[PDB]
RNA sequence: AUGUGGACCCGCCCCUUGGGGUGUGUCCAAAGGGCUUUGCCCGCUUCCGGAUGGGCCCGCGUCCCAUCAGCUAGUUGGUGGGGUAAUGGCCCACCAAGGCGACGACGGGUAGCCGGUCUGAGAGGAUGGCCGGCCACAGGGGCACUGAGACACGGGCCCCACUCCUACGGGAGGCAGCAGUUAGGAAUCUUCCGCAAUGGGCGCAAGCCUGACGGAGCGACGCCGCUUGGAGGAAGAAGCCCUUCGGGGUGUAAACUCCUGAACCCGGGACGAAACCCCCGACGAGGGGACUGACGGUACCGGGGUAAUAGCGCCGGCCAACUCCGUGCCAGCAGCCGCGGUAAUACGGAGGGCGCGAGCGUUACCCGGAUUCACUGGGCGUAAAGGGCGUGUAGGCGGCCUGGGGCGUCCCAUGUGAA
């Protein structure tokens, strides 16, 4: 079975390609509690069909590039920029964590 | 700490500091004496404790105790050391193997012979 | 023997008759009677309240010396009786009692276990027919333990199986004084051993 | 807001009995009710009942103790000696059927929730099912 | 090609072989494809040879080639007896 | 040339990533050898399948430092080429401006990974040494050729560092194969025998090659088995040791009586080996025959037969085992606590005792006791520990009732979990 993942498109910024964000719960090996944990896949979108916010199943597939080894299989739930926004703030944060601050 | 805490930060494993850098943490380094000396013990002891500064193959210059009634070590004797504090002389962390190399055995000892390094005396 | 050396001096340390030296231990000469205190200069003094460790030590010595086994040999048995299914206490005593050197002394081929050791190392003994000269050999049930064919009439095994005429053999062994055979019927029921030793303590020693 | 309502009921009970109260109101949830069902079956409570305090619905829980002892401190033996949450929010606990624990060589119970519903250990074991280990009681 | 050969398994002066399928290029004692028998050349027990002609015949059919004493043993179990 | 067939372009059908058909066109085969010579054996050619081995890709797992917080320009993606057995920025040209990171990017440190090993009640911790599997490497750095396979340890080229040759121009090397030498080091083996067995290469075969391997050798380095004797033997030698001067200890220990008989001597003497091969049958199945042993005159069997090595540590408490003398805060001991300043069971010796025993001690390292990094399994008023206070970002967590989904969770079946 080619692995199939389900995720949120969080990047349209590429030609014929979408960043897909894929979460996975699971219990922590030593301490028990259920930990969320996520990873971004680059997926092949040849119609530039799928759009920011779409929730797509992504499938294992023969390599298209470095990075691109998945193709967008189908569309689950169309539109939902909460996830995109959720993800978006997470990278907004990054700005703070450095050597200075104030209004930066 | 909360579980979420123990999931975020770890626990923290430990670290045995090696009470004897016989560098290579081998069980013995060979060394050459540079000073034979005598040292005063501390706290509630008095006597004259025999002690050599040793320059090691491990690239280390360290001070070792010279166990036994009397020794034969001079400012160029080549010696084998072996690890073992001397509770009285702070900074003396290694012993000198008596009976190996330039360090003679121990002249006429009947009891704890293996340590101190003296052969089984002859007898009918 | 394996210890090899003053025997009745252990008799006196454990404070119990041990019967290591065979038949003189039945005579009014075994030191345990009319000299029952430990060996050594201080052996007749006021003996101090012995520690918890001391007592578990001595009971082990008490057992190990009675069988004439070493210690590396002893420990290797206890541990085998640990890992073994069943009550590890009296599974130990059964193995000990399965040692050929002891089984020979049980069948009264020799007056002691030490004398029984020598008869084994010197090929005087068959098991099932072929010679076995290993005192540690494990007798299994069904096995028949003979005096060696060409030994049968040595001056010693003559006068020793002569004593065994009419004498009684443990419940778990048969014996046939005519041809000088003997059989190992079953590993001994803990009740069968009259062993002057609380083996519960011996388990407790090997667990510090 | 209670962070863990189940822990709270278990606690409300723990606290009620140590002063030997007659009964105690816990605010009511189907789940809680399903647990008291078990307590009452196994006989740690005299039983529960869906009263209705001050507008909103509770579960009056009727407690059980031993007989008066003699000596100083007559106070009876507790029936619920001990009653602890196992799984809690922010560290859930799920045994499979081969790992349902045995509480006090059976003298106690462990309530766990399964997809066949809320059950004791012996119950889950027979039914061949594990789940979220809810609590243990002995 | 894949061979049917002996793999040395006893101890010093106590040879037991496993009869094995394996690519000819393994070491003689390394990872093999399938054990299909065993051989005790000292005949220390009544049970000193054992094959499984079914599997032996399988591997032959896909062109395993047996060494000279493997085939000897295989014959001795009637791998090849066709009557 | 022959075209079973196959390869390639285009088309069509079925499939559905480059899978399987089909038509036209084009392109593509071959090698001979031996005979107990017409018809067998060994080869050669194309295609289709099997088997074995491998390439590549993906999910998930894999150490320490945040006193490393930002990183990236073939970078990230596209189109089209190149290249390959094959996917891919693998490489190239052009175009878009991406990609990555607090779920720890980038950097530094350390390390071959696993089966497993050790420890632990477990959960954990520690480790990767023998053997087995994968990877990588062959003086250091590049590279391609040949080929089914290599970017090749005993193949080729170049650069660097060493050593050697040198007629001064130029050449020759590469034990991290088996042995062996030297150096470093606390420390690590024979320049042994054999291809008899198993296995590998080539050969139709006979055979050849095989420091793979099968053995032997050295070292108590580990494990296991075994011996230095057994039975009798005094109211209890001698010496040594205490002593309240009577005695007491070593001590059935010895001497000694009898008995067995490790060493050693003599004799027989292996298993591992039945195939290849030859004959019969048919070069098949099946049967018959012959050849072959490094270990080795060893294992083992039988006959003789001698009383035949005991050491090391410890005895203040923890920790089994106490007396005398010497010594005088000295000489010394010492794991920790502590001994020794003139009556020391702690030093040194003696007698005795305890523990192990061809071994016993020491050092070093690992887990343990250590719930002393606490998931199991700990804490923070005064013992070490509440942030000086808030705000509230990420994140963590979330009241009661119904329904759907079924991610977590649970269940059955099944595959895998090599040795
Ligand atoms: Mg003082
Ligand atoms: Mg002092
Ligand atoms: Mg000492
Ligand atoms: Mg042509
Ligand atoms: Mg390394
Ligand atoms: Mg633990
Ligand atoms: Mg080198
Ligand atoms: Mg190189
Ligand atoms: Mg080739
Ligand atoms: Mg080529
Ligand atoms: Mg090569
Ligand atoms: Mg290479
Ligand atoms: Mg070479
Ligand atoms: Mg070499
Ligand atoms: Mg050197
Ligand atoms: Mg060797
Ligand atoms: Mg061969
Ligand atoms: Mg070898
Ligand atoms: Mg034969
Ligand atoms: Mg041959
Ligand atoms: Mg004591
Ligand atoms: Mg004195
Ligand atoms: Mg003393
Ligand atoms: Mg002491
Ligand atoms: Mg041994
Ligand atoms: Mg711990
Ligand atoms: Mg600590
Ligand atoms: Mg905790
Ligand atoms: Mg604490
Ligand atoms: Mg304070
Ligand atoms: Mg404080
Ligand atoms: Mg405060
Ligand atoms: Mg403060
Ligand atoms: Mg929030
Ligand atoms: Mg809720
Ligand atoms: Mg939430
Ligand atoms: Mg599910
Ligand atoms: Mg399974
Ligand atoms: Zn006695």
């Amino acid at each position: 079975p080619k692995k199939v993942l389900t995720g949120v498109v969080v990047s349209d910024k590429m030609q014929k390609t979408v960043t897909v964000l894929v979460e996975r719960q699971f219990p922590h090996p030593l301490y028990g509690k259920v930990i969320k944990r996520s990873k971004k896949y680059l997926a092949h979108d040849p119609e530039e069909k799928y759009k920011l916010g779409d929730v797509v199943e992504i499938i294992e597939s023969r390599p298209i590039s470095k990075r691109k080894r998945f193709r967008v299989l189908r569309l689950v739930e169309s539109g939902r920029m909460d996830l995109v926004e959720k993800y978006l703030i997470r990278r907004q944060n990054y700005e703070s964590l450095s050597k200075r601050g104030g209004k930066a | 700490p909360t579980i979420n805490q123990l999931v975020r930060k770890g626990r923290e494993k430990v670290r045995k500091k090696s009470k004897v850098p016989a560098l290579k943490g081998a069980p013995f380094r060979r060394g050459v004496c540079t000073v034979v000396r005598t040292v005063t013990p501390k706290k509630p002891n008095s006597a004259l404790r025999k002690v050599a500064k040793v320059r090691l193959t491990s690239g280390y210059e360290v001070t070792a105790y010279i166990p036994g009634e009397g020794h034969n070590l001079q400012e160029h004797s080549v010696v084998l050391i072996r690890g073992g504090r001397v509770k009285d002389l702070p900074g003396v962390r290694y012993h000198i193997v008596r009976g190996v190399y330039d360090a003679a055995g121990v002249k006429d000892r009947k009891k704890s012979r293996s340590k101190y390094g003296t052969k089984k005396p002859k007898e009918a | 023997g394996r210890y090899i050396g003053p025997v009745c001096r252990l008799c006196r340390r454990e404070g119990v008759k041990l019967y290591l030296k065979g038949e003189r231990c039945y005579s009014p000469k075994c030191a345990m009677e009319r000299r029952p205190y430990p060996p050594g200069q201080h052996g007749q003094k006021r003996a101090r309240r012995p520690s918890d460790y001391a007592v578990r030590l001595r009971e082990k010595q008490k057992l190990r010396r009675i069988y004439g086994i070493s210690e590396r040999q002893f420990r290797n048995l206890f541990e085998e009786a640990s890992k073994k299914k069943g009550v590890t206490g009296s599974v130990f005593l059964g193995l000990l009692e399965s040692r050929l050197d002891n089984v020979v002394y049980r069948l009264g081929f020799a007056v002691s276990r030490r004398q029984a050791r020598q008869l084994v190392r010197h090929g005087h003994i068959t098991v099932n027919g072929r010679r076995v000269d290993l005192p540690s050999y494990r007798v299994r049930p069904g096995d028949e333990i003979a005096v060696a064919e060409k030994s049968r009439n040595l001056e010693l095994i003559r006068q020793n199986l002569e004593a065994m005429k009419g004498r009684k053999v443990g419940p778990w062994l048969s014996l046939d004084v005519e041809g000088m055979k003997g059989k190992f019927l079953r590993l001994p029921d803990r009740e069968d051993l009259a062993l002057p030793v609380n083996e519960q303590l011996v388990i407790e020693f090997y667990s510090r | 807001m209670l962070t863990d309502p189940i822990a709270d009921m278990l606690t409300r009970i723990r606290n009620a009995t140590r002063v030997y109260k007659e009964s105690t109101d816990v605010p009511a949830s189907r789940f809680k009710e399903e647990i008291l069902r078990i307590l009452a079956r196994e006989g740690f409570i005299k039983g529960y009942e869906r009263v209705d305090v001050d507008g909103k619905p509770y579960l009056r829980v009727y407690l059980k103790y031993g007989p008066r002892r003699q000596g100083p401190d007559p106070r009876p033996e507790q029936v619920i000696h001990h009653i602890r949450r196992i799984s809690k929010p922010g560290r859930r606990v799920y045994v499979g059927v081969k790992e349902i624990p045995r509480v006090r060589r059976g003298l106690g119970i462990a309530i766990l929730s399964t997809s066949k519903g809320v059950l004791t250990d012996r119950e889950a074991r027979k039914l061949g099912v594990g789940g979220e280990l809810i609590c243990e009681v002995w | 090609m894949v061979k049917i050969r002996l793999a040395r398994f006893g101890s010093k002066h106590n040879p037991h072989y496993r009869i094995v399928v394996t690519d000819a290029r393994r070491k003689r004692d390394g990872k093999y494809i399938e054990k299909i028998g065993y051989y005790d050349p000292r005949k220390t027990t009544p049970d000193w040879l054992k094959v499984d002609v079914e599997r032996a015949r399988y591997w032959l059919s896909v062109g395993a080639q047996p060494t000279d004493t493997a085939r000897r043993l295989l014959r001795q179990a009637g791998v090849f007896r066709q009557e």
